[PDB]
């Protein structure tokens, strides 16, 4: 669905003293650290950030730390999969205890057989024991059906 | 003649165990109007410590580091019990699930004040210090 | 609260006896933590006196805030103080 | 491993003379006696750059810090 | 923590004590320790 | 701290813009999510 | 004990005025160099 | 006292106030019910006065509550209950008046 | 508190009214932190070379992450190696702990001994009025094991110089030491706060021989005049001239 | 001949250096992968930069008066061309060398003549 | 405060009219007139 | 001829888990006290030695502590010649979901040609390094290279 989110947040950034010539320098310096790392304040993973502008306060310096602090406004791109609704992924590993899916080619999904309706069955091949087809109740085979659509619980669910 | 760079700290209040500075000297340093020197000599050199607080509930003891979220992963983000009730939720050292108590910050303050809060909680009287 | 406009500033235009002290303190701190120096060194080694050479020419950032007991405050650039 | 500078028998250093002799057989069509152009009058410090195994160019293709 | 090397993927992993051990990017289960800078002195003999 | 509404195309154009502004592995998986979303 | 219990009943809020109360919370005093603030 | 610390808070105001019975429940982690202190095993009895969920004991114990050693566990309070309620001995004169 | 010695005092007329002469023992047992820049690099490195058992050696190292390498067990070889690498990016990640990368900008903190430019607090119990606790410059003397200061401070501290010991404090950070250096430096405590009357100054012997010499009946050849003028000046120990 | 012998340090051995006895050189190279490579030619001299730690990379570090005493005759490795080691993308070598006066029958490296 | 001028420290020579008027040239540069007169008002209060 | 021996030992914690308890020991140090006189000089922080640090016989190699007891144990170098360590290896104990219960240290021992070792041409003509004659007391050809 529309699981993508962009949110302009305001943070209390710690400007190093050596980058006193330009704050934007040290701002992006650690801003490149937040990317792809979960911002727990919003409980999502940083995907993009722009509009690096500070509420101009000529940052107040700590009482005993030379690196100062200031409030800055930036616009994050967190992706919130908070068990909202139907999402979809490409299956990468398939074995009759859980299914491994990739959402957006990055994030992982382990839908266990219990959250899967019992009616679907697995075939355990000859070349591979576990790398095989969790053929659905319908009999439709799932590997070439690389995309699987499902609902999220937090972690996935196939039971209807 | 007794030098002391450092050494043992107290059992209760983590003070260098039994040199004296204060309670008349304080008058001296504040007479010079030399605040940083005062906070340096009596807070920094004596007992310096970082402690969390629940920003909303304003209590300093209802704080607790979250427990056993996943593998080493990210940091165990501390939480508040008083302000509390999948990623957000967490558990207890005994296993009690919870959620909330997120607004938590880290503050510098002398540990002896922490001891005071302890023995004052021992009276059911407690302060609710807020922060910005 | 309010920030006092630059136009109307009643605080003493003088560098107070305390203001020089705290200013040089933090300028030593910055310089000691690998901050850019805006004055040529003369072989100087103490990170702190270097800030003295900086102030002597008043070539120094780090404006100061003077808080009125009411709740207002002035923002004086170090170059603007006497 | 590497061509052993300062040969055992002779006292001549030879560690310089490895790639300079390699690109003699390589593209000069002269046989091993290109080392005669190198100036190894004896046989002693001569038999080094002749039959030295440069195994290390094959060992170096084993960085686990290859990042690939 | 400790910083190690995923054997195949060649990726710094930053694992901590009492932890499942595997490459985080590829999933490998064997990792070496990097060589820190440690003063050692030798004779030339 | 606040949120706003958004759809997928502006997310794609903003991601493109983001690949443009900031200039490794981060950008690699970004390339991955890019070729994942499009087409 | 006495001032303690009295402040406990009503619960009067000092911000923190005297550098002593400033001191018990570790922060610097409002006097001297610690009266003003320095910026960037 | 480290110069590299980023402490961003500011204690703005302290305010006093008594806590009710309900909040003591929410903060406390344990309850002591066993007047026994240590066992023959010399070890803190669970629910006992040296509860390792109250805090890490010495000899390199890890807190049952915070699951960390004594270096980082700030200690987690407990509570002991009584259906008596007797008045508070400080407010005794004020209560009686 | 920590970082504060306690010793018996004896006066000295050679050193300064400002500086306090300290035995080398304390210069070893009193050390304070210091970030290392590029230009002060050679000094700090030299102090680290000298080691923790020889003035003006360095105590030991603190990494940018916050850990603390000692220096007593090492040998001067290992000292040398650690010193040469005392300034270099050693953090094995842009932010080794987590995604909070300000650690890339921190420096290696060298704990160094005290030296001739250091500002260390002097005080006396009981400290009634603010000139009873001041800030003094440091000069390290060799030989004696007793802290030395000038007479002119006797009056302000009112100490009778019979054995009454003192507390000797040292500010850790740079702002505190600058503040002691500029506001409450001993040289800035010349007029007592009660009334404007100065209390620091010369005493019995100085006033006596000053009376004698100043009397117009005096005379000096070139030898005496030069020797005496230099004897008072000694600019080198002060510098600036 | 411009040097004075090294008193080999008996127990109590650490501080036995000076500037009239010994000399110090240094090197430190991390073979970086070179990005200007077109295709696969496992030279690897052009595939990687600084893959070969030569002798020309042992820089003399003066020790005080030495810098002046040999300002007319700056000291160097006499063969700046020898390959000392070989490196590849990622790895690094960093060290410094201490050289003194010694007699050949103590170690062969002290025998100056190649062939007599 | 307390007849604002200052506590004793810098109010000892205010009474010493003669010694101020004696030299006044070390003092005029010590006070750095050229900078002070720049940003301060003088004639309003001197008139009132 | 420059002899270089590779003696590779592994250590495993499951063997000292006889029965009755789960995995209890973990490599490194019980959080708190730690011997510096030898251990911190050799063991890095993980209870694992520095990469390339010279060892001797009476020298700890690795450190694991018991959980319950909370006390540090140690492993010494059985061998009786100075050996370094060329690499240490954290063996994933199993398929996964296993703490590092096996470590592998590869010690490199140096053996130059020493008095008492054997040489042989490719004809069975074995010999023994007797004295390592001084290179100048050796005869020489008219070209002069020494035998
Ligand atoms: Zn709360
Ligand atoms: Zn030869
Ligand atoms: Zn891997
Ligand atoms: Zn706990």
């Amino acid at each position: 669905d529309l699981s993508l989110y962009k949110q302009t947040v305001d943070l209390y950034l710690s400007i190093a003293p050596g980058h006193s010539r330009d704050p934007l320098n040290a701002i992006q310096e650690h801003m490149d650290s937040m990317i792809l790392s979960k911002l727990p304040r919003i409980n999502g993973i940083v995907l993009a950030y722009d509009n690096i502008r500070f509420l101009e306060k000529s940052a107040k310096v700590m009482y005993d730390s030379p690196f100062s602090f200031i409030w800055v406004r930036v616009d994050v791109l967190v992706f919130s999969p908070k068990k909202g609704d139907c999402l979809e992924g490409k299956i990468n590993l398939v074995s009759p205890s859980h299914i491994g899916l990739l959402i957006l080619g990055i994030f992982n999904a382990s839908i266990p057989r219990k959250s899967i309706p019992k009616d679907w069955i697995f075939i355990e091949p000859d070349t591979t024991e576990e790398q095989g087809r969790w053929k659905t109740n319908d009999g439709n085979i799932l590997e070439p059906g690389k995309d699987l659509e499902f609902v999220v619980d937090g972690q996935g669910t196939l039971a209807n | 003649f007794q030098v002391r760079t450092t050494g043992p700290i107290h059992n209760l209040t983590r003070q260098p165990v039994k040199i004296r500075f204060g309670e008349m000297e304080r008058d001296a340093v504040i007479g010079h109007g030399t605040s940083f020197l005062m906070q340096d000599r009596l807070m920094n050199c004596s007992d310096y410590a970082q402690s969390w607080v629940c920003r909303d509930c304003g209590s300093i003891i209802s704080i607790m580091s979250t427990i056993s979220m996943n593998g080493v992963g990210s940091a165990s983000e501390v939480r508040c019990r008083s302000c509390a009730k999948t990623s957000d939720i967490w558990q207890d050292g005994s296993g009690k699930k919870f959620v909330g108590g997120t607004n938590t910050t880290l503050i510098a303050l002398p540990s002896v004040f922490n001891y005071l809060t302890a023995e004052l909680t021992a009276m059911n009287i407690k302060m609710m210090l807020e922060v910005k | 609260g309010k920030a006092v406009a630059k136009e109307d500033r009643t605080t003493t235009p003088y560098m107070t006896k305390y203001e020089r002290a705290r200013i040089l303190g933090t300028r030593a701190l910055q310089i000691s933590m690998n901050a850019p120096v805006l004055v040529d060194l003369e072989g100087e080694t103490d990170p702190l006196q270097i800030a003295m050479k900086e102030l002597a020419q008043k070539k120094i950032p780090l404006l100061v805030r003077r808080y009125l007991p009411d709740g207002s405050y002035e923002d004086w650039s170090v170059a603007e103080l006497i | 491993m590497i061509i052993p500078i300062r040969c055992f028998s002779c006292g001549k250093v030879i560690g310089d003379k490895w790639d300079t002799y390699l690109t003699l057989l390589q593209e000069d069509n002269t046989e091993g006696e290109a080392l005669d152009k190198l100036g190894l009058q004896r046989y002693c410090c001569r038999r080094m750059i002749l039959t030295h195994v440069d195994l290390i160019e094959k060992l170096l293709c084993y960085n686990p810090l290859s990042k690939q | 923590t400790m910083i190690y090397l995923c054997a195949d993927c060649g990726a710094r992993n930053t694992i901590q004590a009492k932890e499942v051990i595997r490459c985080r990017e590829c999933g490998h289960r064997v990792m070496y320790k990097m060589r820190t800078k440690r003063m050692v002195q030798f004779e030339a003999r | 701290r606040k949120s706003e509404k958004l759809d997928k195309d502006a997310s794609s154009k903003f991601l493109n813009r983001y690949i443009q502004t900031i200039e490794e592995s981060v950008l690699s998986q970004l390339n991955r999510v890019l070729m994942y979303l499009k087409g | 004990c006495h001032f303690l219990t009295e402040a406990a009943l009503r619960g009067d809020v000092d911000d923190l005025s005297n550098p002593s109360s400033r001191l018990v919370v570790g922060r610097v005093g409002n006097f001297g160099t610690g009266s003003f603030d320095i910026f960037t | 006292m480290n110069i590299a610390q980023p402490v961003s808070s500011e204690i703005k105001s302290v305010k006093f106030g008594i806590y009710d019975v309900d909040d003591v429940e929410k903060i406390s982690v344990k309850q002591i019910v066993n007047p026994v202190l240590l066992d023959n095993l010399n070890h803190p009895t669970n629910g006992g006065l040296y509860d390792l969920a109250l805090g890490p004991y010495l000899k390199n114990s890890v807190c049952a509550t915070c699951h960390l050693d004594e270096r980082y566990c700030p200690g987690h309070f407990g509570h002991i209950v009584l259906p008596i309620p007797a008045y508070h001995p400080l407010f005794f004169s004020q209560m009686y008046n | 508190v920590n970082y504060a010695a306690r010793s018996v005092i004896s006066p000295d007329p050679n050193i300064e009214t400002n500086e306090i002469g300290v035995p080398p023992v304390f210069a070893t047992k009193l050390t304070y932190p210091e970030p290392v820049t590029l230009y002060n690099f050679n000094e700090m490195r030299n102090a680290v070379i000298n080691g923790p058992h020889k003035w003006p050696g360095a105590s030991h190292i603190q990494n940018e992450d916050g850990t603390l390498i000692s220096l007593m067990p090492l040998t001067i070889e290992q000292r040398t190696a650690l010193a040469n690498q005392l300034l270099t990016p050693q953090s094995n990640l842009i932010s080794s702990p987590y995604s909070y990368s300000r650690l890339i900008n921190t420096n290696k903190k060298v704990y160094r001994h005290v030296r001739n430019g250091d500002m260390l607090i002097l005080n006396r119990q009981p400290t009634l009025h603010k000139p009873s606790m001041m800030a003094h410059k440091a000069r390290i003397l060799p030989g004696e094991k007793t802290i030395r200061m000038h007479y002119a401070n006797c009056n302000s501290y009112n100490a009778d110089f019979d054995g009454d010991e003192m507390n000797m404090h040292f500010p850790q950070s740079t702002n505190a030491r600058s503040e002691a250096q500029f506001i409450a430096n001993t040289d800035s405590q010349y007029l007592v706060p009660t009334s404007g009357d100065p209390l620091r100054g010369l005493i019995q012997d100085h006033v006596v021989m000053g009376v004698w010499l100043t009397c117009k009946d005096t005379f000096y050849t070139r030898d005496e005049y030069q020797q005496l003028l230099f004897q008072a000046l000694k600019p080198d120990e002060t510098g600036m001239y | 001949d411009m040097f004075k012998w090294f008193q080999h340090p008996l127990p109590g051995q650490e501080a036995t250096h000076t500037d009239y006895d010994t000399v110090v050189f240094s090197l430190n190279k991390k073979c970086e992968f070179n990005k200007n490579a077109a295709t696969d030619e496992k030279d690897p001299k052009r595939l990687y930069v600084n893959s070969e730690v030569y002798s020309g990379d042992l820089i003399w570090k003066p020790q005080g008066r030495q810098e002046e005493r040999f300002a007319d005759n700056p000291i160097r490795v006499v063969n700046p061309d020898i390959v000392v080691a070989k490196l590849r993308p990622g790895q690094e070598i960093d060290l410094e060398a201490h050289a003194i006066l010694g007699i050949g029958q103590d170690h062969a490296k002290f025998s100056p003549v190649a062939t007599a | 405060y307390g007849e604002d001028s200052l506590d004793v420290t810098k109010q000892k020579h205010l009474t010493q009219f003669e010694f101020s008027a004696k030299n006044y040239k070390s003092l005029i540069q010590k006070y750095k007139v050229k900078s002070v007169l720049s940003a301060v008002d003088s004639e309003t209060a001197s008139s009132y | 001829g420059y002899g270089t021996v590779y003696k590779g030992e592994s250590f495993d914690l499951s063997q000292k888990r006889r029965r009755g308890e789960p995995v209890v020991h973990h490599f490194g140090f019980a959080p708190g006290s730690t011997p510096r006189r030898e251990w911190l000089q050799k063991l890095d922080a993980d209870g694992l030695p520095f990469i390339g640090i010279k060892l001797e016989d009476g020298d700890p190699i690795v450190a694991y502590y018991d959980e319950s007891t909370g006390q540090n144990f140690i492993e010494t170098y059985h061998g009786t010649e100075p050996g370094f360590v060329d690499e240490v290896r954290l063996l994933g104990n199993d398929v996964g979901d296993s703490e590092c219960q096996q470590i592998h240290v590869k010690l490199r021992i140096t053996r130059s040609p020493i008095i008492g070792d054997k040489f042989s041409s490719r004809h069975g003509q074995k010999g023994i390094c007797s004295q390592k004659w001084p290179t100048v007391d050796m005869p020489f050809t008219e070209s002069g290279m020494q035998p």
